[PDB]
DNA sequence: ATCTCGAGTCTAGAAATTCG
DNA sequence: CGAATTTCTAGACTCGAGATCAG
């Protein structure tokens, strides 16, 4: 039986926030390890990765690894019903189909009790095969969500060209073209502001706008964005859960012979 | 004479000249084909066009037959009386009305009582209003019987308006004359 | 001639927003003693009531017993172009069709005259018999209404089980069943904070959540709201206007019979 | 070539989203004075002018006189995604060709390049005149727009009379009529809470409410608003542009049609 | 050949969360 | 704590899907 109880209510409701709007079905990987996600979006483009340690749950304890089809969109709706000071304490027993969510209030005055219907998916496992990128870049959460939303009124495929002096967040379209550029900083105490950038070989790609809105969705996770990317190699944006995971999207870059035409 | 009128008393003229046929048919059933004969021009071929279409309420601001009459409604009262018509005022049943009502008809309907769903589909919608003429009511009418769903009716009825719907009691006994002329 | 002079609009603001989503049109009716509001729901299923007294008008006088139809809407409308600060002057002459509704302004520099057409109602007058209640329940207002909003996307229906140990509600739906449970509030002095619970009998119903929705629109007007039913009667919440009345509502119970369908 | 290097970026931003929901294409005049703009709206109904003086810039340079025609919706879009705090600097090539924007950043670490396309208009010049006024009226913005959305809730048709203690805004509608008063107030120390009225003459117009909706979308550019009028003349509504300008609003009083015979 | 209809698709305005 | 913001939602728009038909 398989019993989790975190103390950060908020965590869990940002995740399910960030992961509502673009995979509707995961299967919910639970092992000794800790909590595991990995499943490409409904639309075959972007694929989805997430981690929860074991160390980082308050209280912990799983017998045998499981496998959960949980309905992303109904998560959703049950989390957002939870306040932002709760006790999530995910449970399931045996071999039910009932995924048991209890909130409890600090002021032990109100306890939540909820318990979902459990689906079957299919166990698809994608390689994830470790390599080395060219432009890696940590820079705050919310300037890149400004890009993008900013970027996403003018055109719809960024031009990612990682320059001398820092990124040039370029882009096209019918109004015109946006050639958005950050300097590079190193000289601050705090690593909040830092926007260094780390280079092996140069690099300049294409990618849909869509999906980087989308992916932008989990911004109050974190506030260091870690955007790494190589040569035909899909783009890695990673994100720090705290001191629980990392949450990681996947999205291959788009070809230039499809803007061609 | 219209086209489909000639056509469609030639089915009657054979009928009533072979004699087996009203061997099959007793005097009520042959009184009220007489009842059809006595009608005026204008009635009989409003009889006519009702008779080919699908037996359902239908409204009175629809029916558009500029080749028969500019004003039907004297033409209808002549139906009426004879038994051949029924008019909305025999129209109690719930289910009924709601049909009859149109799609966006349907949906004002349902904001005004507070429906779950009130952008569904007409289907949906119907079975919703059908099951909430089963709720309990409050001392707003007092509790004997809710009889909620007679609210709904007579608001209904009003959105509906005038309408008609062929009687079956004529219709059944003349639906049993044209399959045999078919042989 | 009716002239009631109202230092708090505020208070008549939240009122007119609390009926204005349930209620179209109401009998108005007046008298020496204050406005004695009782009208009606279009689904025939929920009543209303309003007792604003007399002591609580800064000036009231009231020739004759009246009776007028307003359009629920239109007031609605009329008074949302009213700031929280003004002194409303509520006055009809005597047989003209008209409630002139006079804004002041603390640093009287600006006034506004209005006037509404009245309307002719069937004045239905319903005699609402007294009776004993076996629960009686008393909580915060901020409570129930998160209550409320958290179980409506659950289900439709919600099984109030008013047990000693604390009052649970319990809705089900597609998605799951969530229960949500209180305590009693022994040492909290505050009257903001009592979830105080009164029995004579077990009791258990159930009540349509859109509906419960529609009542929690008043929770501006006051912090406590109480909850009254028994065995077969109508479920009554009370809110209280200050010292100047009470404001309450009506809804008949679910039969058991109509969750078989 | 022009340059144009503004400071204060706001302003251009409140400017902009004032112009962006009555007027489609503008043809700005520019000259060595400063930034000009006059266009009759798509309904040609209403006038709107404009004037920014070279010296409110920090620095300008216009060494021939040009005429950009440019969408005003695509400006807007454009404009929206700066910041409040950026230092615009709007820049042309003497070959009328295409609109620069190098939106900067107070930290100067993130600098933002735009481009436009320009459009060929008919520049159609109006010469408006210079004519006295019988009543003016100077008074808070935020009153005027409140009292603008108040009437609008009622009619379309504002009946503007200089009373003798202030102004009454009259709407009549098929709900009722409002009637509203401004108490002429100068003793007050602070001139922006202050209302004054110059008379010469009485007079009585009448207006459109769904264009001066439209006109108080200008509020923030300043706290007063000067109110210009006389008989069979087109009504003034002026804004203060800082110490840089001023912004114009027009139009023609409705004609009273003989509904009393 | 004639006709109505409902159903999916897209905007702009009202309401809830948040930052200042 | 009001204004601005983003998000959710009512309303209008365009088009696929019945119903009838004539032989």
């Amino acid at each position: 039986m398989f019993e989790a109880r975190l103390v950060q209510g908020s965590i869990l409701k940002k995740v399910l926030e960030a992961l509502k709007d673009l995979i509707n079905e995961a299967c919910w990987d639970i092992s000794s390890s800790g909590v595991n996600l990995q499943s490409m979006d409904s639309s075959h483009v972007s694929l989805v990765q997430l981690t929860l340690r074991s160390e980082g749950f308050d209280t912990y304890r799983c017998d045998r690894n499981l496998a959960m089809g949980v309905n992303l969109t109904s998560m959703s709706k049950i989390l957002k019903c939870a306040g932002n000071e709760d006790i999530i304490t995910l449970r399931a027993e045996d071999n039910a189909d009932t995924l048991a969510l209890v909130f409890e209030a600090p002021n032990q005055e109100k306890v939540s009790d909820y318990e979902m219907k459990l689906m079957d998916l299919d166990v698809e496992q994608l390689g994830i095969p470790e390599q080395e990128y060219s432009c890696v870049v940590k820079m705050p959460s919310g300037e890149f969500a400004r890009i993008c939303r900013d970027l996403s009124h003018i055109g719809d495929a960024v031009v990612i060209s990682c320059a001398k002096d820092g990124v040039k967040f370029s882009a096209s379209g019918e109004l015109g073209n946006g050639n958005i550029k950050l300097s590079q900083t190193s000289n601050v105490d705090k690593e909040e502001e830092a926007v260094t950038i780390e280079m092996n070989e140069p690099v300049q790609l294409t990618f849909a706008l869509r999906y980087l809105n989308f992916f932008t969705k989990a911004t109050p996770l974190s506030s260091t964005v870690t955007l790494s990317m190589s040569a035909d190699v899909p783009l890695v944006v990673e994100y720090k859960i705290a001191d629980m995971g990392h949450l990681k999207y996947y999205l291959a870059p788009k070809i230039e012979d499809e803007e061609g035409s | 004479h219209p086209y489909y009128l000639r056509s469609f008393l030639v089915v009657l003229k054979t009928v009533l000249e072979n004699e087996d046929d009203m061997l099959l048919f007793d005097e009520q059933e042959k009184g009220i084909v007489t009842k059809f004969y006595q009608l005026s021009a204008t009635g009989q071929k409003l009889y006519v066009r009702l008779f080919q279409r699908k037996l359902s309420w239908i409204k009175m601001t629809k029916l558009e037959y500029e080749e028969i009459a500019l004003d039907l409604t004297p033409v209808i009262e002549e139906l009426t009386n004879a038994g051949f018509l029924q008019t909305e005022s025999e129209l109690q049943e719930l289910s009924e009305v709601l049909e009859l009502l149109s799609a966006p008809e349907l949906k004002s309907l349902a904001k005004t009582f507070h429906l779950v769903n009130p952008n569904g589909q007409k289907q949906q919608l119907v079975d919703a209003f059908l099951k909430l003429a089963k709720q309990r009511s409050v001392c707003t009418w007092g509790k004997n019987k809710p009889g909620i769903g007679a609210v709904i009716l007579k608001r209904a009825k009003a959105l509906a308006g005038q309408s008609v719907r062929i009687c079956k009691g004529p219709r059944a006994v003349f639906s049993r004359i044209l399959l045999l002329f078919s042989l």
